[PDB]
DNA sequence: TCGTGCTGAGTGATATCTGCTTTGGGTGGGTGGGTGGGTTGAGGCAAT
DNA sequence: GCAGATATCACTCAGCACGA
């Protein structure tokens, strides 16, 4: 009866191989609870359950390979604390160990149930584990020659990743003699290759040839890794360190992202030329990933349809969106407004139609207008913040380049083009070259970008909202002498933008004592921002508002009495139309009422101020 | 075979000038002079080498100028939409190349 | 009924042999070195 | 002096037919 150890230790693979099945046998979340202690927090519905029957079952369903662990669970029952440390010292065999025992656990459940599934499904498919949170984070500069092949655990950001680069799993011969096919295992990147065929009648030497276009392949690709900023100890290169991702963890993580990686830190030798087995001394260093973390419910649901019944819907949102900011309820619900947007409409025999809401906050200095600004950059998924005289015409639409690695003539996406579906931000909108302010013409009319010059003939979409803001050319705001004059701007300019709002700080002895009492106690509830951030998802992707006939009835009067009273022109009556859809999509309504156009109308005319 | 009825049939009706000015751009309301000259130019004129060598030029470019908040990008947009070849350029975006041999 | 000496056949280890550069390019460097060589031109974009 | 691709020679083994 032979014994299989790991090599170079005393860990017997049976004992492994039982404790673990035993584990996910028979798991309760209340054990981690307890090891947390968390006692009082133990519940009776969930903590009382077979957590990783459940896990396993809802595998089958969905039909996955992929069961994700958590060390702490492994430290939290009673036969598998010594895993955990052989877990995190001798990583490979202990992962292999763990995927075949998942694999018999689902077979095993699969002919125990009695179940009417069919075994094929299963008996094929590799079953894989991926733990993660195995303890602290260790720093991308604290890696030493000790803790070579051993689990560790990292976090940085996505710098480059390559292409998917086939791997092979299973090699395919065929012998060029009698036509006979035989596959064959690849251990440790070397092909089991025969010396002769393996039949009894045909036995000639040297005959075997590799097809490769029938041999097994898996899937690989390599990410390099920059630390975080924050971890650079004195200014200086951030270091770099390169991951491999094999079959799902592939096009796991995009250029530009900050993960949390689990794996292996793994060595391996770099060959000092290309014909020689010749060897460098200095090893390679790389993780081997095994697992990777980016960094509805009906119940959900049936609350956020609560909230909409509130009657006070409106002035609940608008007060949450900027809880500090003080008496702007306009501005803020205006803001609010854009955040939602209008209703998309596709439409042949013409063009798209887009309920994009661009809001323009002119007024004196001291006011919160950046304040605003940083709020909404924070709630909305995508926006880049670009300022004025900062940033470049051609920066804002698209930068034509070249690619190094595939030497190929490529175009990088500018703020406008990056906040695709978002809402893009200016800050100093006066203080911008005509020359730029050109780019936004066809952004705010179109939604679409076209670009025409050194052979690349193309056009990206840039559906994104525009909130800008600008100051007077004097010290203040003069009531005195007309819009067009105060703020600076082409005045066509300032008729595109759906909103124009005025915001003044005027001298008061109450006003002044109200803010100044709202300022310093730094030194009326409001919806927390992760339910208002759902909120606004929820309505915006499932709610789509379509008009009624008393909203037109009205809205052409609303608009040919705008034009009466004289500035006012078609632009202004698609705003209104798309600001009484954007205001039924905060109620969760499919069809717009006259409430909510009358709001729209009543935004518009108070906006600008209604002298 | 029918659609040469069908073609015949267009041209048998005596009313087909307006009836294709009136189906151009049909987004756009009542700009009977933008639409006229956009079918014009869709048409084309005949090019004509004279005996010199000198080629005569035989199409036709339009030019529409308005006040912004019209519907001017509306004709292009249904142009670049309907016409056999065509493409769609931005005056700040567009270059010396690129609106040319490169 | 059977045992053994002679033979052709085929690997195993070992003998000579060629080769020991190679290569255009800056994530191959300049403590590898110039007797191993690298000699644009248009177009786009920031600064102003 | 060193690694790799290549071809050379020598030694030993399983079959065969005959004689015991
Ligand atoms: N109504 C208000 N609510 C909260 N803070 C205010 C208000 N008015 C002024 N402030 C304060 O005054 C400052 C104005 O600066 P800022 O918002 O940058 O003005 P701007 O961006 O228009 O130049 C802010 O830091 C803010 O704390
Ligand atoms: N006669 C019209 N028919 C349909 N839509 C119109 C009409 N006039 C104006 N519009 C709408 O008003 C918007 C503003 O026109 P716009 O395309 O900005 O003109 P410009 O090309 O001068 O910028 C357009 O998107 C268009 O949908
Ligand atoms: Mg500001
Ligand atoms: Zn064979």
């Amino acid at each position: 009866e032979p014994l299989r150890i790991i090599w170079g230790t005393n860990v017997s693979i049976q004992e492994c191989t039982t404790n673990f099945r035993n584990f996910l046998m028979s798991f309760k979340y209340k054990f981690r609870k307890i090891l947390d202690e968390r006692e009082e927090f133990i519940n009776n519905t969930t903590d009382e359950e077979l957590y990783y029957i459940k896990q396993l079952n809802e595998m089958r369903e969905l039909g996955t390979s992929n069961l994700n662990l958590d060390a702490r669970n492994l430290l939290a029952y009673k036969q598998t604390e010594d895993l955990y440390h052989q877990l995190l010292n001798y990583p490979q065999e202990v992962i292999s160990i763990m995927d075949q025992t998942i694999k018999d656990c689902m077979v095993s459940l699969i002919v125990d149930n009695n179940l009417d599934y069919d075994l094929d499904e299963i008996e094929t498919k590799f079953y894989k584990v991926r733990p993660y949170n195995v303890g602290s984070c260790k720093g991308m500069r604290e890696l030493n020659p000790n803790d070579i092949d051993k689990l560790i655990n990292l976090k940085g950001l996505v710098l480059r990743s390559t292409p998917v680069i086939p791997d092979m799993k299973v090699a395919f011969f065929k012998c060029n003699v009698c036509d006979h096919t035989m596959a064959v295992e690849i251990d440790r990147g070397v092909i089991q290759e025969p010396a002769r065929c393996e039949r009894i009648d045909c036995n000639e030497p040297n005959s075997m040839s590799l097809i490769h276009n029938r041999c097994s392949f898996a899937d690989k690709q390599v990410i390099k890794l920059q630390e975080t900023p924050d971890f650079v100890p004195d200014g200086q290169t951030p270091h770099s360190i390169s991951l491999c991702v094999y079959d799902e963890l592939v096009d796991s993580c995009r250029a530009g992202d900050r993960i949390e990686v689990t794996g292996t830190f793994r060595s391996i030798p770099i060959r000092a030329n290309s014909r020689q087995r010749v060897l460098k001394s200095l090893y390679k260093t790389y993780v081997d990933v095994v697992h990777v973390k980016k960094v509805i419910t009906d119940q959900d649901l049936a609350k956020i349809r609560e909230v909409a019944a509130r009657e006070d819907l409106y002035s609940l949102l608008a007060r949450s969106i900027a809880p500090s900011i003080y008496e702007l309820e306009d501005v803020k619900k205006g803001i609010l407004l854009q955040l939602f947007g209008g209703t998309n409409k596709t439409f042949t025999k013409g063009g798209r139609y887009r309920g994009d809401i661009n809001i323009l906050l002119c007024g004196d200095p001291s006011t919160s207008k950046s304040q605003i600004l940083q709020y909404v950059h924070k709630i909305t998924p995508r926006g880049v913040y670009t300022s004025g005289k900062g940033s470049s015409a051609v920066g804002l639409t698209a930068y034509i380049t070249r690619d190094v690695d595939t030497k190929q003539l490529v175009l990088e996406s500018g703020a406008l083009v990056l906040s695709d579906g978002g809402v893009c931000c200016i800050d100093e909108f006066d203080k911008m070259s005509d020359s730029t302010r050109s780019v936004l013409h066809e952004v705010m009319e179109q939604q679409t970008i076209s670009i025409a010059k050194a052979g690349i003939i193309t056009t990206l979409n840039a559906r994104s909202s525009i909130l800008a803001s600008a100051n007077p050319i004097g010290s203040r705001y003069n009531p005195n002498l007309p819009v067009t004059e105060n703020i600076d701007l082409p005045p066509p300019l300032l008729s595109r933008f759906d909103l124009v709002y005025l915001v003044l700080d005027k001298v008061d002895e109450k006003n002044d004592r109200e803010l100044a009492k709202h300022l310093t106690n730094l030194y009326d509830d409001v919806l927390p921002v992760e339910f208002l951030t759902m909120y606004i998802s929820y309505a915006k992707e499932h709610i789509h508002p379509i008009i009624t006939e008393a909203a037109k009835t009205e809205l052409v009067r609303a608009y040919v009495g705008m034009r009466k009273m004289g500035t006012a022109t078609t632009r202004q009556l698609e705003s209104m139309i798309r600001l009484a859809e954007a205001h039924a999509k905060m109620k969760l309504k499919n069809v717009v009422e006259l409430e909510d156009v009358q709001e729209a109308v009543r935004l518009i005319r108070s906006a600008i101020k209604d002298y | 075979s029918d659609e040469i009825n069908e073609l015949k049939e267009m041209v048998k009706d005596e009313h087909i000038y307006d009836k294709l000015v009136r189906s151009i751009a049909p987004a756009v309301f009542g700009h009977e002079a933008v639409k006229k000259g956009i079918l014009l130019q869709m048409l084309g004129g005949v090019h004509k080498s004279t005996v010199e060598g000198i080629k005569l030029r035989g199409d036709i470019n339009i030019c529409v100028v308005g006040d912004p908040s019209t519907s001017k990008s509306q004709f292009l947009k249904y142009v670049v939409g309907f016409a056999p070849r065509s493409v769609y350029t931005s005056g700040k975006a567009s270059s010396a190349a690129g609106l040319t041999a490169a």
